[PDB]
């Protein structure tokens, strides 16, 4: 029956300063003057934008609208852009992977981002290429609220990324919000690492022993590595493998496999976790020691295995099973929530410890949210057809495909496919 | 320790 | 007792391992062939350079002055293969600081540079003008073993300090080893903030409870924040202040003087202290919040006070009387080592807590290092007199003056003060 506020959860805001941030970001109500009759105005531009009834008030058909996940462009232009209406004087782009993210290795990313620009590439002249070294003509990256252009990110969910388009500095820059939790759309995405099946993917859920987990375990080991099924049914395929973090071992580097020492001291700086301090590459790395620079001793991370996220158990593993206000729990559930959020205790029992974390959910799929970004570094802006890869608002498509008004919109702009005989 | 040290 | 391994410390040199590195930095002895007649060929062109007995062999004489704070520079030129004999070809130099040592305050530090470029000036037609940003002719900065040149530093003492001769590129250069108790040459400095002395140094001693205190405490105190007096006799004189720290206190930025916040999260990485990361002007900074991406929250730490040095006491003060190897010490002893540096426990008990320092010695003069190195990034070498300013081996000289060696090597060059 109860319904409880969590201790440690992120305070949702009110409905009024979401429709204030909102309207301020994605439609331009004045920051400061977007009070009741300047915003109704407003209000309704965004409501003519989506299926919505151009009242202008606050109908929760609306606010349930500003509530969804979505891109960090806006909807309107610019007041009018006189001087603009980008594009790509020449067909040949080059990009470049200015920094990655934990979720995904190195490859995956590196190959999502190859896969959202052939989208484009399949039906225009358009042809992309990675570079490695200077500036490149879309510079992509990974970051957290403010990471240095005044258009910063706001936490896990709310706005995913944005690109700048067409131009010089960081025109065509795509950007992508490090706090999502980065898949391939279908949950948690984790590159297996030795064991019988070293490259695949761990599968969730995997049926281990009788029971189900959703992420990687330590269950049935006492060295505490984290492993996973790369399949469905372990007992039938015997395929599994080791789950990357840097608190149990390095990949590259010379440390030989041991794992990161927290914190490690490089130069001035004591780092407490894995950086790219002193790389181009945007190979997160770290010291196997206590102190780099005195012995060179340094590993690589790849990738990392998320247990929960956010919560206050620090990432700590979910707990099965797990006591919740006289009721055991097995699995991650809503229970005590609302939302739709599935968590889970991070300690035996939660009404002894009260330590909790959400359970890693469905994630947002690199390749479709890149291919977006993408779209706008070429030049392309919002669309209305809730169908159409360039609609503002993200949905998952297991098998994707570019929408008619997508086709449409990146030709009429660098035409189609040159017709070879 | 496994969770992993906080950053991204 | 033995010679005991310590917890974080480096390893132990022998004095021959000793003597063949510095041949091999200081005289260009081969390093896997430096030995026999060549160690011995060698060891003579530096017992000459130091004027000692040109034994040819491994003798408490060289040794002895092979282990002294010296300058990382050679002694033995080439300057034949190595380009044409440096000189800046114009009197309007340029230099700037992209790093400092929490071992002064930005102030302090800023100034012991330009008094000591000051110093070349002062006699000839050379005029240095400090910029901000962009590339310096002389970019001055501190770092650690591998610093990004080939040439490394070597944790306390031993190379203080290295840079290149005038040219482009990394030319005129100066950095220095960040591993070093940087100081004003008579020991640990502090300038302290707040109190009613703000903007005075700590005055190591200073007698308080009819007691000496050769470093900041928090005696006296309830909140924990450290102080000091600011003149010896704290009853005579009742000025005093408090000691800078990260862990405190912070200045400046918007965090309103709140301590900092390990780790706290900046982007895709978990800062343990503060860092530079994303300024270009050196200057320290630390999150005071957990997220300081979350919550923009954060100020700058512009000196750290010092109780203790080096070691895994982090800071740490001493703790006496303290036990080690069974026996009971009251004072800083240099049992367990073969360098016979001083360093005490942290903790009433060392054998079981294993915590310790290395108490604070007199470090050494930024003003003074500087200015020999300045004396390399304007094109001299270094000098067989040990009064010039230019002789390797450092020496704290409270009066400083240019000797007559510097001056006319400085001039030769060009020429003296129009
Ligand atoms: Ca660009
Ligand atoms: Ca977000
Ligand atoms: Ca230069
Ligand atoms: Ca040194
Ligand atoms: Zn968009
Ligand atoms: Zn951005
Ligand atoms: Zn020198
Ligand atoms: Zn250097």
């Amino acid at each position: 029956s109860p319904i409880i506020k969590f201790p440690g959860d992120v305070a949702p805001k009110t409905d009024k300063e979401l429709a204030v941030q909102y309207l301020n970001t994605f439609y331009g109500c004045p920051k400061e003057s977007c009070n009741l009759f300047v915003l109704k105005d407003t209000l309704k531009k965004m409501q003519k934008f989506f299926g919505l009834p151009q009242t202008g008030d606050l109908d929760q058909n609306t606010i349930e609208t500003m509530r969804k996940p979505r891109c960090g462009n806006p909807d309107v232009a610019n007041y009018n852009f006189f001087p603009r209406k980008p594009k790509w004087d020449k067909n040949q782009i080059t990009y470049r992977i200015i920094g990655y993210t934990p979720d995904l290795d190195p490859e995956t990313v590196d190959d999502a981002f190859a896969r959202a620009f052939q989208v484009w590439s399949d039906v225009t002249p358009l042809r992309f290429s990675r570079i490695h070294d200077g500036e490149a003509d879309i510079m992509i990256n990974f970051g957290r609220w403010e990471h240095g252009d005044g258009y910063p990110f706001d936490g896990k969910d709310g706005l995913l990324a944005h690109a700048f388009a067409p131009g010089t500095g960081v025109g065509g820059d795509s950007h992508f919000d490090d706090d999502e939790l980065w898949t391939l759309g279908e949950g948690q995405v984790v590159r297996v690492k030795y064991g019988n099946a070293d490259g695949e993917y761990c599968k969730f859920p995997f049926l281990f022993n009788g029971k189900e987990y959703n992420s990687c375990t330590d269950t049935g080991r006492s060295d505490g590595f984290l492993w996973c099924s790369t399949t469905y049914n372990f007992e039938k395929d015997g395929k599994y493998g080791f789950c990357p973090h840097e608190a149990l071992f390095t990949m590259g580097g010379n440390a030989e496999g041991q794992p990161c020492k927290f914190p490690f001291r490089f130069q001035g700086t004591s780092y407490d976790s894995c950086t790219t301090e002193g790389r181009t590459d945007g190979y997160r790395w770290c010291g196997t020691t206590e102190d780099y620079d005195r012995d060179k001793k340094y590993g690589f991370c790849p990738e990392t295995a998320m247990s929960t996220v956010g919560g206050n158990s620090e990432g700590a593993p979910c707990v099965f099973p797990f006591t919740f206000l006289g009721n055991k729990y097995e699995s991650c559930t809503s229970a005590g929530r609302s939302d739709g959020k599935m968590w889970c205790a991070t300690t035996a029992n939660y009404d002894d410890d009260r330590k909790w974390g959400f359970c890693p959910d469905q994630g947002y799929s690199l390749f479709l949210v890149a291919a977006h970004q993408f779209g706008h570094a070429m030049g392309l802006e919002h669309s209305q057809d809730p169908g159409a890869l360039m609609a503002p608002i993200y949905t998952y498509t297991k098998n994707f495909r570019l929408s008619q008004d997508d086709i449409k919109g990146i030709q009429e702009l660098y035409g189609a496919s040159p017709d070879i005989d | 320790g496994p969770a992993g040290p906080p950053g991204a």
